[PDB]
């Protein structure tokens, strides 16, 4: 659909703008590293699914079921 | 070049161009900062409805909470005040608790009833982006919600601000449903005393929210004072400030001591352990309050010219109060400590491995092996 | 250490001595003293004491309105953001002498309320440093960016009062606070000549040498003792005999363990910039940077239309003062040997004011009445 | 992200995240559109965390100066390089003997490969944009 | 010859007027009030010690009343 806006840069840190919930981002966001989730490390790398917790946790309205989804 | 936005009376809001409204929430709303390149954040605490702490955040890594209650923390941590740090001086003014960043450019208080205050510069001309507004002249279409667009109901435009913390999630701000003598709000509108603040703004919203207030009176003049402080300050900072109200019917604003509360106050406040360095207070009236004139102030409160303690090694004493040295003593007059010299003996110490100490004071290591010429 | 054959002299940088009977013979002169920043927390008093005394707020550099006597001048040096030696360090002076300002921050000098008595107001921009010249005796010497020296010839002695003494050839008592009193550690002396009454004091550090920021680690504890060593290595081995360098090394072990510094290197090359400026004060210029160790270049302005004038080198020490058409006779700059980029256009064609090149001596003012440029 | 050596302290990590976020300032918004700036960030933000720098700092420009070497491989050469900035200077080798002839400048990437009285004939030097100090003679 | 300036601040105790209590030194005997033609330059008497009440509210026969009335 041509009407709809083109956009532009693309942002990569969305708690720039809500520097309230920082600590609990990073802190939440970290079993991905930890030994509950040792067994899987080596399976498949939690290198992009760290960041996307981070992003989906700083973003979204709804922090609890963002963390667990 | 510099506007003023405050959240005062009771659930009310002004902005940095005069639209002004109500809101009560629960969620820590965005009161300024730009919204394409951050780099700082004014976040207002509420509690049930109420004002409760104030807190800035620099990029992401420094916090300071500074209460309604005058107390001040870190982010996890109890701080004293003063406290000056990175930026960011925490003081005290004419007895409300002020918060000064100039690198940056921001000052804010808050009084004794609890109202805030914050002044921006001209570098942010059509750049904030909170929950005071943006600052353009124009004044009507200061309602843009975070998506961008615009609104007219204050609730569904300033729901768009909050923000949330891990622990502390935030529901959605709904109108109170409640609803309801003597009109006092008029002496806006009979008295010469505010009549030269007339064409300068338009006292009728002032009017709205004060019958708004009526509305409620759970007191007995409590009605239309807190009202009527924000009205003189506006027209005080908008070029020409009032002079000699709050003479007629005013509700006298609240400092702990000596209460003499007056206009054009210089910040610099005398006291007595200081220089007396002149001519370097070039600084605007504020409105604030101070203790008569005939006492000089203590850290804690003010007290008579014939008292200023002396200062040694940061203890305090009262005058009259001699300390001794060992070769000498004297007395605290008024701040000024009156020693007399005299010569008392020295001494050569010899220790340690080869560690030497002069009769003056000069400490030195030597380490020669013969025989030398200690004192003669 | 050395020999001396009878009847031969010796100076010491402002007096002469020579041999008589084996006793030496000399006189004396009270010649000029120099207050000074060593580096970003540490001061230097007039006689030659070294303290430590990090602050936040304006403070009193050195007055002259304390004795009785009707005062002349006033130095105030309030730093931003310094109570502790990051990089984000910056500093502003102002300087109150008759009825002006002149606020030395960021670039240049101000003049916000003029003098009335310019008769002798000057400024020069030297190699890397500016020289301002107050009175017949006062004088003050900037780096740009967070040394600052003042220098006062013999007619201010014992009169003067501050975070630098009153200058009366004594260490023992300029020590001592705004009411009179001597103090013991440097801390609670210097919270005594803070201006504002609202700056929260600086409390004390308890703790001894290499600050928190260091010991945790002792592999950057024994890379900093190592890397500025170098103030012993092979070009100060002459400097080492004249001045010792036990203080500027540990004022060198400070200030880089309490400085995380990422891609500005300003925060170590400054204090071996002040060693070798105190050197080349007792004639013994040395050379120190080379490409692999705080590198400076000076070719940057160097007339881009063409450039292949090159009219800019960077030389050890550069003799302080030049003529042109701005004060066309020699001054009395008080330093002689400043480092920096300096200009040595051959006799003819001296250099210009404002464009920085070498021109005939034509563009000179017209005339020198109400003391403007003119061109 | 940011090893043991930060994460216990941002206010180091705040500062060598807006240290080398030149990546992305004023004069490499050219190559932005050719050569996203997304790995060389995580590259410089290593590296520095982990790199405590006590009068040598080479540990950070040689970062910029790889990523200003991808750009000028895409002919998008830039300059970075200020006086408070990652200085160098190359005048050093001037000829002290007189020095006044000036023939060293440092150039914006000075190309590659020149003949001389070492190989009288063009070579395959796969660069062409070596930036350095540069002689320009006649 | 040389008026005392603002004691009464440390002990002194409260000289009695009946309103007002605005005891203050070197206050003009002229005495504005809103029944008067407001003529200046003929106020060229000394100082004199007494009461009065604030500075907005002008002097009637009784007390005095803000300027509104
Ligand atoms: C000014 O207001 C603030 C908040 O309105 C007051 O801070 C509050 O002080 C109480 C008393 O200590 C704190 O309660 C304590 O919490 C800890 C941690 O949960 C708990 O272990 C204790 O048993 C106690 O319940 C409360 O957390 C704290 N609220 C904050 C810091 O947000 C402050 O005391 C007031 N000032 C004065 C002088 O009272
Ligand atoms: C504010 O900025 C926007 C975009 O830069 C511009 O379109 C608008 O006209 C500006 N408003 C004013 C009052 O200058
Ligand atoms: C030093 O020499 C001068 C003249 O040569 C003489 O007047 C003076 O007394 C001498 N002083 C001493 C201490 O020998
Ligand atoms: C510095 O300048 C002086 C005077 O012009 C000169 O004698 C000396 O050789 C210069 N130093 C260098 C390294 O060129
Ligand atoms: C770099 O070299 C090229 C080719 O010699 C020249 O055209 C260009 O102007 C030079 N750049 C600078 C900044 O001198
Ligand atoms: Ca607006
Ligand atoms: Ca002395």
């Amino acid at each position: 659909h041509g009407d709809c806006q083109d956009l532009q840069k693309q942002h990569s840190d969305p708690c720039a703008l809500n520097p309230r919930m920082t600590r609990f981002s990073e802190e939440a966001c970290a079993v991905l590293t930890s030994p509950t989730f040792e067994a899987c490390h080596r399976a498949v790398s939690p290198l992009p699914y760290l960041r996307n917790c981070r992003y989906d946790v700083c973003s979204c309205s709804d922090g609890r079921e963002c963390l667990c989804g | 070049s510099t506007a003023r936005c405050s959240l005062f009376g009771s659930d009310f809001v002004n902005t940095f161009d005069g639209s002004m409204y109500s809101f009560a929430g629960y969620c820590s709303y965005l009161l300024a900062g730009g919204c394409q390149k951050r780099s700082f954040s004014i976040i207002g605490d509420f509690q049930n409805g109420k004002r409760v702490s104030l807190s800035v955040y620099l990029g992401e890594f420094f916090d300071i909470h500074l209460f309604v209650n005058g107390t001040v923390t870190q982010g996890d941590q109890r701080v004293s005040m003063p406290y000056a740090s990175k930026g960011l001086y925490l003081e005290t003014e004419a007895g409300y608790y002020k918060l000064s960043g100039e690198a940056y450019g921001f000052v804010a208080r808050i009084d004794g009833s609890g109202n805030f205050q914050v002044l921006l510069s001209d570098r942010y001309f059509n750049k904030t982006c909170g929950l005071c507004g943006n600052f353009n002249i124009f004044a009507e279409d200061d309602f843009m919600t975070q998506e961008g667009t615009l609104t007219s109901d204050p609730y569904d435009f300033a729901n768009s601000w909050a923000l949330s913390s891990g622990e502390q999630w935030c529901e959605r701000a709904s109108p109170p449903s409640s609803s309801c003598l003597w009109e006092q709000c008029q002496l806006l509108k009979s008295t010469s005393v505010f009549a030269r603040c007339h064409p300068l703004v338009d006292p009728e919203p002032f009017v709205a929210l004060c019958e708004k207030t009526l509305c409620e009176c759970a007191g007995g003049l409590e009605c239309a004072c807190p009202a009527l402080l924000e009205y003189a300050r506006t027209c005080a900072q908008e070029g020409m400030v009032l002079y000699g109200w709050t003479d007629h019917s005013a509700c006298s604003p609240v400092c702990p001591a000596g209460m003499e509360y007056r206009q054009c106050v210089s910040p610099c406040a005398r006291t007595c352990q200081s220089l007396h360095i002149n001519e370097m207070c070039q600084e605007r009236c504020v409105d604030g309050c101070s203790c008569p004139e005939g006492q000089l102030l203590d850290e804690g409160l003010c007290v008579e010219s014939t008292e200023c303690p002396c200062v040694h090694s940061g203890k305090r004493y009262p005058p009259g109060t001699s300390l001794s040295r060992d070769c000498n003593t004297c007395i605290c007059r008024n701040s000024q400590w009156i020693c007399s010299n005299e010569e008392c003996p020295g001494e050569c110490l010899v220790t340690g491995q080869s560690h030497f100490k002069s009769f003056d004071n000069r400490y030195f290591t030597f380490s020669g092996i013969c025989q030398y010429l200690l004192a003669r | 250490g050395k020999e001396y054959a009878p009847g031969e002299t010796v100076k010491i940088g402002c007096n002469t001595c020579v041999c008589r009977d084996r006793k030496w013979n000399c006189t004396d002169h009270v010649c000029d003293a120099t207050c000074s920043t060593i580096g970003m927390a540490h001061y230097l008093t007039f006689d030659g004491l070294k303290y430590l005394f990090p602050g936040e707020c304006q403070y009193v550099l050195v007055q002259d309105y304390c004795g009785s006597n009707p005062g002349t001048f006033r130095i105030l040096v309030g730093n931003k953001g310094c109570s502790h030696p990051s990089v984000k360090c910056k500093k502003r002076v102002t300087i109150l002498v008759e009825g002006g300002e002149i606020e030395l921050f960021d670039g240049e000098v101000n003049v916000k309320r003029p003098m009335k008595d310019e008769t002798h107001f000057e400024v020069v921009e030297s190699g890397r440093y500016i020289i301002l010249l107050l009175g017949k005796a006062l004088s003050v010497v900037w780096d740009r960016h967070l040394s600052i020296s003042v220098v006062l010839k013999q007619t201010y002695q014992e009169k003067v009062c501050g975070l630098c003494g009153n200058f009366d050839g004594i260490q023992n008592n300029d020590l001592t606070s705004s009411n009179l009193q001597v103090e013991e550690d440097p801390v609670d002396f210097g919270n005594s000549w803070k201006v504002s009454s609202q700056c929260a004091d600086t409390r004390k550090v308890p703790l001894d040498s290499s600050p928190a920021t260091c010991h945790n680690n002792i592999m950057k504890q024994t890379m900093v003792d190592s890397s500025c060593r170098i103030l012993t290595s092979d070009v100060f081995q002459d400097c080492n005999k004249l001045v010792d360098p036990e203080p500027y090394l540990d004022v060198c072990i400070y200030d880089t363990c309490s400085c995380e510094s990422i891609g500005d290197c300003a925060c170590f090359c400054d204090t071996i910039a002040a060693y070798a400026h105190v050197c080349a004060q007792h004639g013994k210029v040395v050379t120190w940077r080379t490409a692999t160790l705080c590198p400076q270049s000076c070719e940057e302005r160097n007339l881009r239309e063409n450039g292949y004038e090159c009219e800019w080198r960077y030389n050890s020490c550069a003799p302080a003062c030049q003529v042109t058409c701005q004060h066309p006779e020699p001054l009395a700059c008080p330093v002689q040997c400043v480092e920096g980029c300096h200009a040595h256009c051959p006799p003819g064609k001296i250099l210009d004011e404002l464009l920085q090149t070498c021109v005939d001596p034509e563009d000179c003012p017209v005339c020198e009445v109400a003391g403007r440029r003119f061109a």
